[PDB]
RNA sequence: UCUUAAGGUAGCCAAAUGCCUCGUCAUCUAAUUAGUGACGCGCAUGAAUGAAUUAACGAGAUUCCCACUGUCCCUGUCUA
RNA sequence: CCCGUCGCUCCUACCGAUUGAAUGGUCCGGUGAAGUGUUCGGAUCGCGGCGACGGACGUCGCGAGAAGUCCAUUGAACCUUAUCAUUUAGAGGAAGCAGAAGUCGUAACAAGGUUUCCGUAGGUGAACCUGCGGAAGGAUCAUUG
RNA sequence: CUCCGCCGGCACCUUAUGAGAAAUCAAAGUCUUUGGGUUCCGGGGGGAGUAUGGUCGCAAGGCUGAAACUUAAAGGAAUUGA
RNA sequence: UACCUGGUUGAUCCUGCCAGUAGUCAUAUGCUUGUCUCAAAGAUUAAGCCAUGCAUGUGCAAGUAUGAACCAAUUUGAACUGUGAAACUGCGAAUGGCUCAUUAAAUCAGUUAUAGUUUGUUUGAUGGUACGUGCUACUCGGAUAACCGUAGUAAUUCUAGAGCUAAUACGUGCAACAAACCCCGACUUCUGGGAGGGGCGCAUUUAUUAGAUAAAUCCGAUGAUUCAUGAUAACUCGACGGAUCGCACGGCCUUCGUGCCGGCGACGCAUCAUUCAAAUUUCUGCCCUAUCAACUUUCGAUGGUAGGAUAGGGGCCUACCAUGGUGGUGACGGGUGACGGAGAAUUAGGGUUCGAUUCCGGAGAGGGAGCCUGAGAAACGGCUACCACAUCCAAGGAAGGCAGCAGGCGCGCAAAUUACCCAAUCCUGACACGGGGAGGUAGUGACAAUAAAUAACAAUACCGGGCGCAUUAGUGUCUGGUAAUUGGAAUGAGUACAAUCUAAAUCCCUUAACGAGGAUCCAUUGGAGGGCAAGUCUGGUGCCAGCAGCCGCGGUAAUUCCAGCUCCAAUAGCGUAUAUUUAAGUUGUUGCAGUUAAAAAGCUCGUAGUUGGACCUUGGGCCGGCCGGCAUCGCGCUCCUAGCCCGGCAUCGUUACUUUGAAGAAAUUAGAGUGCUCAAAGCAAGCCAUCGCUCUGGAUACAUUAGCAUGGGAUAACAUCAUAGGA
């Protein structure tokens, strides 16, 4: 049976100490302020953060003049700068270590939509994303966690179909017009 | 088992075919032929995979049953015929010719050529020895056996072979100072020049080969194949001139092609 | 509590020693007053009256099992 | 605060006559299917000589060749004895544990009212006691007083 | 017999700059700044140094030595009281 | 994330465990459940047992067609024509699928070898003589299917007899030189000869011989061969050396005669090479156990010689001979709920545990065994026998093997449909075409894994903190919320055209018309004394019922039970049980302990094991910008690399250690590129005028040990200059 060979993986890890106030309120800080559905959203981000930090930490144990150091470091640094997760002049691969969970949560499609306007709240933005109401370059991206890159940041906008930035009206809008007529 | 094996499951196929692990459960099993089925490329791959003259296993079947495809001078109907190093693949309907040689990354390429390079191939001799009634003959690594060669062609040497008259038309005496292309290992494809050969009584001998641009590498004598006498080749080297490189260098090349684009 | 010189100790047992008695329990059997192992208010066991064991041995007593067979079912026949 | 015998209830394991029981394996011995090869065998079947005879015969030509059979070899399988291992029954004997609102004492912790304890040995309802040697974990870091 | 020095012993006293849970210890010191060499041995309390097999012994016994099961503590040093 | 908290006490500091706390590509179970993508699934106990159905057949222009049909249909000389079914012939069915019972250096892995073997097929080369007294080819045999027809048996791809007819089935039989050399050898002359005519393809077996050196005409290969190969003498009751089949025509007569030719091909036989492979085979490596210290050897155990057998080496087997082989570095024996690896879970590092399962290797087909055919099988969707189990019978007999796919029973804590298709991947056959329970597609599927709904925005508000007056005020700022308050906007869950999808279907992705007031299109599972996040609420009970992993709660005012209310955590998921990992520095190599907490043997000797003082220049420097290349008081070079007399030479001790490289299956791990809308994934795709094509990619790394090669030669091993038997 082929298709057994397809891979699948895990994206988040549950916390070791279930019930501690200081960790627990800090989590609600992030969840509420970024408009998240559940703690799983935040845990996967931290799991992905830990992946690169282990990667970046491992290279930093290697030395300069190391081909793996040079090749792997630049690719990681490009990946960070490409998503904007690292400021300018920050190209030292010691500042990847300083990176936080806030930054990844400020590149999400949900958060960038609110920071650009268009929404009037973080929680409006999300339902505005899942209701086919926002394209990115030319495609209707309907995942609140899209993780927008810098080059695509300019073209984030309304759809060419969505009543608020596209074409014809919605079901309730047409319903009210027909009952008036 | 109680006999031969007729199936090749895809995960077990040679890595240099670049077959994709979800494209099916099996692979083309290379038929018995002039090449050793792990250093070959069958015909099915060449047509459907690389050239895309076909979309399915059945379509490549039909093409050969029209007989458009010729290999090494002769028309081959076999689907999984084991084409190899320095074969010629020619399609007179399209009027195109190919030599089969390696990338620097060790994968077969169909190297497009004229007619005048289709007339001949190169082969290294496996051995030269007497035979029936003392009639000298030689083994190549292409299965071929040529009787009555020059008494100069010794073992490991390389021969030019006209596909029309079929006998030796030239030969290179394998030794230090000629250009070679490597046909196995991690160094396969990398061309260069024999700088030294150190033998070891009762083992394989090691060849020392240096890229035109300084880089030095070594193989064992099995994976060596002289192309030309001296620095110059007698065949057309592929899209990269047999010079292998660090991963940084091709990273630099793209962005260098990405600064002009 | 009466009493004795001392009140049968370690052990052993329905034993060649137990009346009751064909003791009770188990085992061997189709069926066992027989046998072996236990039990012990032992009519009436018991320490050189030697107590308890015990390999080897025995024309010593006893129970069972395999083989064997006119011992028997059930007699017939042959020789001197 | 605390120890042990004993009485009652339950749980677990131990010894145990019973040539105990069951199951599976192995060593040897006995019998030994079928095949394979070997030896005879020769049903009948192919020039169907010849005699040059009158579809018929025998002298026949050698070559095929079945059933059977002979000796070897592999060898299932069955049976006896043995052995091994894993389960399982047992009169009776005897350990540990736990429970409970029980009986007898008072062994230990204070100099615990005989300081405690270790080895060995003997004795006694029980905890224990006593002899011999040892230890302080002693109730003495001390006699020039 | 008196004084001084060296070596090797049995110890004692005073003190940490040391260690330790502490009592204490100049060796129980030179341990999370963890590595001189090597032998034996422990892994909560019981059951138990018991059962069984082996082996040594005249015997008493020695050496080797479980398990089923049970239980939240058992234990060490020091403090205040009684 | 290299982490701990509750429980011994009146309190304290320890030891030490119990308990909590996280995961599992790790199973079952419970409650719950809307969408998209993805995919494990009768392994665990029973390698237990099977009703039924399927899983292996096959045909080209190119072996054989009046046997009976079909379509041309004949001018009735020749055709069975062109297409064919059946059938004989050839090939295949030894692969794949399934499972993990036996199996503990065994299978297996990395790494070797075959000069010790077989190898249908592919690819390449190669091929004379058969008898003729080698003085150039010497002739054509019956009988069997499909079919016709008689039958037996209850019986089934059980079976008999008669009548025909084919061959690339079967059996015969023509064969190509100088014969190139070699042996006889009438006579000739004397021979060193000329010689008249008699004896010689290739295979096979044996024997003899050739296959050459070393400096003052020898000439193939290997590290190494009586090697490759040649010559000779014979030997075989020789497997062999074409009586085969297609189209296409198209040069020209010799009798102008299918006329002499001569092509490309299909199949076939034989030797060598190659390829697809195996078979053995070297070195190193595997869990627990000594309450398993000896095992093997008569009758093969260890070796020798000669045989036999094999494809071939070998005690593989036989006869004779010797007395060996293994073992505290653990033999032998036992356990394994033990196939091995690639791998998996967990991971600060070091580790611990798992690995039936889709890739590779092995093994088996109810248990044993023995075979036929074939290149290849000790084959089981082949046979033969026995053991067990069972089916039919007309009672004489006959037929068996789901650890293949589906399905049923049983067993269990524990697992899906008796579905569609060869469209993809490939395989197979005589084959472009047939077939494929391989394999793919769909139904069941909360095994695991991904993304992601269950509302958003506004103003009213009895109100509530700041912030504008802060005084005295009051409201008003982010709306924080009871608010079935109110107002329209957003949309998919759903449902439905079509299109797409697909082998055909369905699902997804697109998308006409419907699809929201909160009662509904309503989210649940565990908790609320502590550990541990969240009640000094209210009713019931009264050491009962119950809860409680642990500590504990309950005896009439229960923060712990039973309930309502409210809150807490996670959330389309969560709880429970069991194994395992972490925590555990409570297995301690890194890295624990042993005075009193558990723990120094009564004491000394001693073999193995483990460990072991110092010392032998690379020291004092020239040289050019880490290092070459060198001089000091650097044992040689003839032989290969060898500078314009010269660096940089190989054997006359062995190794570990380190350095670099080779060669290392993929999948998995890490890691580059790439906007599957994101992600888990995949290995793609991206630009062009997202126009007759351009540009491509499909990197790279780790890989413990063992083996191979390269430099270093600090450290550390074993061996060894005093009979001088030294240079
Ligand atoms: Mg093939
Ligand atoms: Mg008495
Ligand atoms: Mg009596
Ligand atoms: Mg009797
Ligand atoms: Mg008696
Ligand atoms: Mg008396
Ligand atoms: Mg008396
Ligand atoms: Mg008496
Ligand atoms: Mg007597
Ligand atoms: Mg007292
Ligand atoms: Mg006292
Ligand atoms: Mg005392
Ligand atoms: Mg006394
Ligand atoms: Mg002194
Ligand atoms: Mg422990
Ligand atoms: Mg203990
Ligand atoms: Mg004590
Ligand atoms: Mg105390
Ligand atoms: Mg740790
Ligand atoms: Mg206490
Ligand atoms: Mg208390
Ligand atoms: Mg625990
Ligand atoms: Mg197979
Ligand atoms: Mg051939
Ligand atoms: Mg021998
Ligand atoms: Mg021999
Ligand atoms: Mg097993
Ligand atoms: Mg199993
Ligand atoms: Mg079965
Ligand atoms: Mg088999
Ligand atoms: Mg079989
Ligand atoms: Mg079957
Ligand atoms: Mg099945
Ligand atoms: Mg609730
Ligand atoms: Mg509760
Ligand atoms: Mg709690
Ligand atoms: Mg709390
Ligand atoms: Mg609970
Ligand atoms: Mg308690
Ligand atoms: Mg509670
Ligand atoms: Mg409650
Ligand atoms: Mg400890
Ligand atoms: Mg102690
Ligand atoms: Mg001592
Ligand atoms: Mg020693
Ligand atoms: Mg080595």
């Amino acid at each position: 049976h082929v298709n057994f060979y397809r891979n699948y993986g895990k994206t988040f890890k549950k916390p070791r100490r279930p019930y501690e106030k200081e960790r627990l309120d800090a989590e609600l800080k992030l969840v509420g302020e970024y408009g998240l559905r559940c703690k799983r959203e935040l845990w996967r981000v931290q799991y992905a953060l830990s992946r690169i930090r282990n990667a970046a930490r491992h290279l930093l144990t290697l030395d300069e003049k190391n081909p793996r150091r040079i090749f792997e470091g630049a690719a990681l640094l490009r990946r960070m700068n490409r998503y904007g997760l690292l400021a300018e002049g920050q190209d030292k691969l010691d500042y990847v270590l300083a990176l936080t969970a806030e930054n990844f949560l400020a590149r999400r499609l949900q958060t960038l939509v609110f920071k650009a306007g268009m929404a009037k709240s973080i929680h409006h933005a999300r339902v505005l994303i899942r209701q086919r109401h926002i394209r990115v370059g030319r495609q209707i991206v309907n995942v609140p966690s899209f993780m927008v890159r810098v080059e695509s940041e300019k073209h984030i906008d309304f759809s060419l179909t969505s009543p608020f930035g596209g074409g014809p009206a919605g079901r309730v809008k047409r319903k009210n017009q027909k009952k008036a007529s | 088992a109680r006999g031969l094996k007729k199936h090749l499951k895809r995960l077990n196929a040679p890595s240099h075919w670049m077959l994709d692990k979800l494209g099916g459960a099996f692979a083309p099993k290379p038929s018995s032929g002039p090449h050793k089925a792990r250093e070959c490329l069958p015909l099915i791959l060449i047509l459907r995979n690389r050239l895309k003259y076909a979309l399915t296993y059945r379509e490549v079947q039909s093409i050969l049953m029209q007989r458009h495809i010729m290999v090494d001078g002769k028309v081959r109907t076999d689907k999984t015929y084991p084409a190899g190093f320095m074969d010629i693949i020619s399609i007179p309907k399209t009027g195109e010719n190919y030599r089969l040689l390696y990338d620097t990354k060790g994968r077969f390429r169909l190297h497009s050529v004229r007619d005048e390079d289709a007339k001949f191939k190169l082969c290294k001799v496996r051995s030269v020895q007497f035979g029936q009634k003392g009639i000298p003959y030689l083994n190549t690594y292409d299965g071929r056996t040529i009787r009555y060669p020059d008494p100069l062609i010794k073992a490991n040497d390389t021969i030019k072979l006209d596909l029309e008259t079929n006998k030796i038309v030239d030969f290179i005496k394998f030794d230090v100072g000629n250009v070679v292309m490597v046909t196995g290992g991690r160094n396969t494809g990398r061309v260069g020049v024999i700088k030294n050969r150190e033998k070891h009584k009762g083992t394989f001998e090691t060849i020392h080969v240096e890229d035109a641009q300084g880089h030095q590498f070594a193989t064992r004598l099995g994976n060596v194949f002289t192309i030309g006498k001296g620095t110059k080749p007698w065949v057309s080297l592929p899209k990269g001139k047999g010079i292998k490189l660090t991963i940084i260098e091709e990273q630099r090349k793209r962005d260098a092609a990405a600064q002009a684009a």
